[PDB]
């Protein structure tokens, strides 16, 4: 019998460190403002990169179906995490580009995302003359109407910011917990002290 | 315009074609007597995507032209838009008329950019009816040529026999 | 103002991932050492991930508004006054109705201009963060690359095998 | 599972607004991820031509799904950026997409000497302002149409993804 | 042939105006496609270190060409969004790129109580409009400079692609 322990430094580097960085990126995208338009780029490029790592790893994993190696479970975890980052970035961008002309803000969104959460997340925010006078009155009324429209736009954008920060914290927590629960499961796989033989 | 993502789509399709080229290169023999059909078609679609990247770049250049950079001529518009298809009161009045003049100037510049945009859309529709035809015809010719490459009827052309039991 | 910072950086990281892929299928899966090239790949991928994080911070600052953020005097002192100097950066009811209406228009226009002024200050803060990150990273990138690849280029073999043997084991100069 | 994720994400570009210049980014990057995964697949599964397996049927279904997603996305972007100067909204489109489907939904949050020069200028300004308001109303109607279409297609594509992963993997799975 | 396509596109990005946030997208995607093509080259090309082949010189050439295009693209983009508030156009910039070069560019086809507060507010509006028009003229000068540089580099890079696909493949092709 030959009880042999593997030295995974190669796999550590070539698959785990890149995935650590990708998972970092999948948390950052929630720190980005939707006004940039660089959010989908980040999220979906991270997904493409973890797909590249999957390709890398294809030619190096046993093709047996009695179990899934912790490495492929970790890669699928990061892949689904990036997927959910994409979904939630889409949601944030939807909320950010919402307006009264398209959406009516309900009361549960308002309550949750403007009253309850922001404290936790630390955000807290004579004919000619007659014509001329009527024209200037029209201008002023248009400007005040647009001010109200912008106020509602800003309420939607604040909802988006709050959801973004909540998702940031949630994703940091989830990624960290899963990564460390997978790495601890892997560090406690040590050959027995007696080989039973 | 910013957000349309023409070049994004085009160049990403080129990237996908490059990946497909890498995938095919893992499957074709390494002989240099004839070019196979799938590699020929990959080259064709890559050339087509290159030309369409060029066209998108040109349409973005034309649609985004301004009086500061380029002058729009009567002949260009006719070739595209017409053929192919007291001291206080004195201060008050001065300020008001200056405001109106500035507004008018801004809006006229806007109209000029709009004309450029429509020129671009016209070029775009024409270039589309050309690209659809080109790509479809290339694809179809190549692949029906493949479909028509069928084994002869006789094992030896001249020999009338089938050489079968 | 060009939505191309994160695109640039993350596409660079994708290229680096491709190079990592090409490298992974050139060496054996041994664990007695990290290959110099894999060392450099990890270093540079981490540095580019940091570049991406920094560009994200810069964008966050750039796109702040009085409606969502406050321009603390500390941040002004830091990223508009002090560091730029260090980094060496470049620089009759009807008539009454009409009167009240023009006054309201002026009020709103002044508010909008204050808004835009604070937005410009946030943008300058972003530019300062940007030059800082440049002057901190670009040297690091260049110097780490040079360090690694001279440490690699200066790995000539020992010029004499069998450490405790002055003999060169050469056909030219035998011993006896 | 990766092909499932790609399908699910293709059924999602329809919750991504068009004011966000990122729909093509998302869709075509899903397509790129699926192409790299096509590489993976060809490396893993067999190159048999005896028949079309389930992996192949599902991959081609997913690819056609992404292509249809991209095509309808382009249609939506073209409707959204449909200028009123050159396109007047039909009446059937307004009756269906603005007036019927919004209500047919319940789950959504959608809606349902000199002085004469001064007078001349202010009147010009107001006239131009109301013209701009009319153009904006038309453009917003187009945006609303595009958003309604997007919601519809979101539902449709999520449903297709579900019934597809079930159909392509039901006949045999129950037999097992 | 793919290297030819990539070099042509590299030279091509310089006809794309910065107004469209897609110069970096285009250049960097050309770079990504060329990196994937390096990936296939590594599989179809000998992995020997005795000499640089002709294809290897050509590949390195097109890669440096793409990368230089990206760098100069960044410089152009910055020259575009070069605000007057922080940078002032020097003398050589408006002497070469505005008074000399546009004149020797033939393939260009480019240009060569409360009543009192009311009047005070109108005057403030005029003040802000004047200052904004001045700053806007400055920004337009910067944009014109960027456009001229972009045209110059378009020409330079097309010519470099020509002489590069000819040089690398001329001496050998005449020995034949
Ligand atoms: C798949 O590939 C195979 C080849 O591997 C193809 O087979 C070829 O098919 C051709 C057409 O059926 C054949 O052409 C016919 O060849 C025969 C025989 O030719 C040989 O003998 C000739 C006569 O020799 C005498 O006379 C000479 C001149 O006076 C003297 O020098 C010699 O000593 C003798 O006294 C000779 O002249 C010739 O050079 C050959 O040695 C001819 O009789 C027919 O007229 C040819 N034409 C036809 C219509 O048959 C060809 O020979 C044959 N090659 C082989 C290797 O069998 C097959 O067709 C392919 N199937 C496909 C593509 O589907
Ligand atoms: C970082 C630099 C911090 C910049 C300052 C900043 O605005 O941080 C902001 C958040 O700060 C964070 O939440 C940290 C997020 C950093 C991005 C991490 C991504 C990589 C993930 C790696 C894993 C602070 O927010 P604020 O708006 O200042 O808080 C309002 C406080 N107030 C209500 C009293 C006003
Ligand atoms: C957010 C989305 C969560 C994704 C969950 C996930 O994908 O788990 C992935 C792994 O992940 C793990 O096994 C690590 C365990 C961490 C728990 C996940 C966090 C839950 C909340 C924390 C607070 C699933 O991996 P898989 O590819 O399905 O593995 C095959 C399993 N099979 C053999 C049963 C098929
Ligand atoms: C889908 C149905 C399209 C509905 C019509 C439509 O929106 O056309 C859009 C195309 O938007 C596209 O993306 C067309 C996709 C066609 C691609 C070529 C495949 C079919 C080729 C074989 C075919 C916009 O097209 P348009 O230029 O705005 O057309 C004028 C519409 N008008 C008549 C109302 C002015
Ligand atoms: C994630 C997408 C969510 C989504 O689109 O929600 C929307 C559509 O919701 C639908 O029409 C549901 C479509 C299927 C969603 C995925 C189901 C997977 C099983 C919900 O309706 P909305 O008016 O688009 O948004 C309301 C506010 N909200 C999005 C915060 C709920
Ligand atoms: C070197 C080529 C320089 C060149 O021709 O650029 C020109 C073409 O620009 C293009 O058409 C795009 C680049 C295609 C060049 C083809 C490769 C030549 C080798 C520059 O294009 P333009 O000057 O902006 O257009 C002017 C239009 N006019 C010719 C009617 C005035
Ligand atoms: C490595 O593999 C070998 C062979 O598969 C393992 O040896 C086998 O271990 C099992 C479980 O301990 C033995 O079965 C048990 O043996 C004891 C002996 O006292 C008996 O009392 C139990 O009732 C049961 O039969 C088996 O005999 C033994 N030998 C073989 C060849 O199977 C070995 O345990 C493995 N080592 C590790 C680290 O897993
Ligand atoms: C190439 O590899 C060979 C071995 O395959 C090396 O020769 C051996 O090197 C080892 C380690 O230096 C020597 O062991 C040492 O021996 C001395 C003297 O007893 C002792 O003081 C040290 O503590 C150590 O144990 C070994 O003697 C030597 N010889 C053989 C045949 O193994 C050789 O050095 C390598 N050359 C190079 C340039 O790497
Ligand atoms: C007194 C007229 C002010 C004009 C303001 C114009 C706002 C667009």
């Amino acid at each position: 019998y030959l009880i042999i322990q593997r030295k995974p430094l190669f796999y550590i580097v070539y698959t785990i460190i890149p995935c650590i960085l990708i998972s970092i990126l999948a948390i950052l995208v929630f720190y980005l403002p939707p006004d940039a338009g660089e959010k989908m780029s980040l999220s979906i490029s991270a997904l493409l990169a973890v797909t590249v790592f999957l390709l890398l790893l294809a030619d190096k994993v046993p093709e047996t179906s009695l179990s899934v190696p912790i490495i492929i479970r970790y890669l699928m975890f990061i892949m689904i995490l990036v997927a959910f980052s994409v979904i939630l970035s889409v949601v944030v961008l939807n909320l950010h580009h919402r307006s009264p002309n398209t959406h009516t803000m309900p009361n549960w969104i308002r309550q949750i995302f403007i009253e309850t959460l922001p404290p936790f997340l630390w955000i807290q925010r004579p004919q000619d003359l007659k014509e001329a006078v009527e024209a200037i009155k029209y201008i002023a009324e248009q400007l005040e109407s647009a001010s109200e429209f912008d106020d509602l736009k800003k309420d939607w954008q604040y909802v988006a910011m709050v959801a973004d920060r909540l998702f940031l914290y949630v994703f940091f927590v989830i990624c960290s917990i899963g990564t460390f629960s997978i790495f601890l499961d892997a560090s406690h796989n040590v050959p027995p002290d007696n080989p039973f033989a | 315009q910013a957000g349309g993502q023409k070049c994004t789509l085009s160049i990403s399709v080129l990237l996908a074609q490059t990946i497909f080229l890498f995938l095919i290169a893992q499957k074709v023999p390494e002989t240099s007597l004839n070019v196979p059909l799938i590699g020929k078609y990959l080259i064709f679609v890559m050339f087509v995507s290159m030309l369409i990247v060029m066209n998108c770049v040109i349409v973005l250049n034309v649609s985004l032209r301004t009086p500061n950079t380029h002058s729009l001529s009567e002949k260009i518009k006719h070739l595209f838009l017409g053929f192919l298809p007291a001291p206080e009161i004195k201060s008050c009045v001065e300020a008001c008329n200056f405001i109106a003049k500035s507004t008018k100037e801004q809006n006229d510049s806007g109209s000029e950019n709009e004309n450029w945009v429509l020129i671009g859309k016209v070029i775009d529709k024409a270039c589309f009816w050309i690209a659809l035809l080109l790509f479809s015809i290339g694809t179809l010719a190549i692949f029906l040529t493949g479909h028509f490459n069928q084994v002869p009827e006789f094992p030896f052309p001249g020999d009338p026999r089938k050489y079968v039991p | 103002e060009s939505g191309e910072k994160m695109s640039t950086a993350i596409s660079v990281l994708l290229a680096q991932a491709v190079f990592l892929l090409l490298t992974s299928q050139r060496l054996p899966e041994t664990a007695l050492a990290v290959p110099l090239i894999g060392k450099y790949l990890m270093f540079i991928m981490s540095l580019v991930t940091g570049v991406i994080v920094n560009c994200g911070i810069v964008l966050n600052f750039h796109f702040r508004t009085p409606s969502t953020h406050v321009l603390s005097t500390r941040v002004k002192q830091i990223f508009l006054e002090k560091l730029p100097r260090i980094l060496h950066m470049s620089r009759h009811d009807e008539i009454k109705s009409g009167i009240d209406s023009t006054n309201y228009i002026v009020k709103q226009i002044k508010e909008k201009n204050a808004y835009d002024e604070e937005v410009g200050n946030w943008n300058l803060v972003g530019q300062t963060i940007d030059r800082l990150s440049m002057f901190i990273i670009t040297p690091v990138m260049v110097l780490g690359t040079i360090f690694i690849f001279v440490m690699g280029n200066f790995n000539h073999p020992p010029a004499k095998p069998f450490e405790g043997d002055p003999f060169d084991y050469s056909s030219d100069h035998p011993r006896c | 599972i990766p092909c499932l994720l790609f399908s699910f994400l293709t059924g999602l570009v329809f919750y991504l607004p068009t004011d966000s210049g990122e729909k093509m980014t998302l869709s075509i990057s899903v397509l790129l991820s699926l192409t790299v995964f096509l590489l993976v697949i060809v490396e893993l599964i067999p190159s048999t031509s005896s028949a079309v397996p389930l992996i192949g049927k599902y991959m081609l279904f997913t690819m056609i799904f992404v292509i249809s997603s991209i095509i309808i996305t382009v249609v939506v972007i073209n409707t959204h950026h449909r200028s009123p100067s050159t396109h007047t909204m039909p009446q059937w489109v307004r009756k269906i997409f603005i007036d019927t489907i919004p209500n047919v939904m319940f789950f959504s949050t959608m809606k349902r000497p000199d002085v004469k020069s001064a007078i001349e200028g202010v009147k010009y300004i107001a006239e131009h302002m109301k013209s701009d308001e009319e153009s904006s109303n038309a453009a917003e109607e187009w945006k609303y149409v595009a958003m309604v279409i997007d919601h519809i297609l979101l539902c449709v594509f999520m449903l297709i993804c579900i019934i597809g992963t079930v159909s392509v993997f039901a006949g045999r799975l129950i037999e097992l």
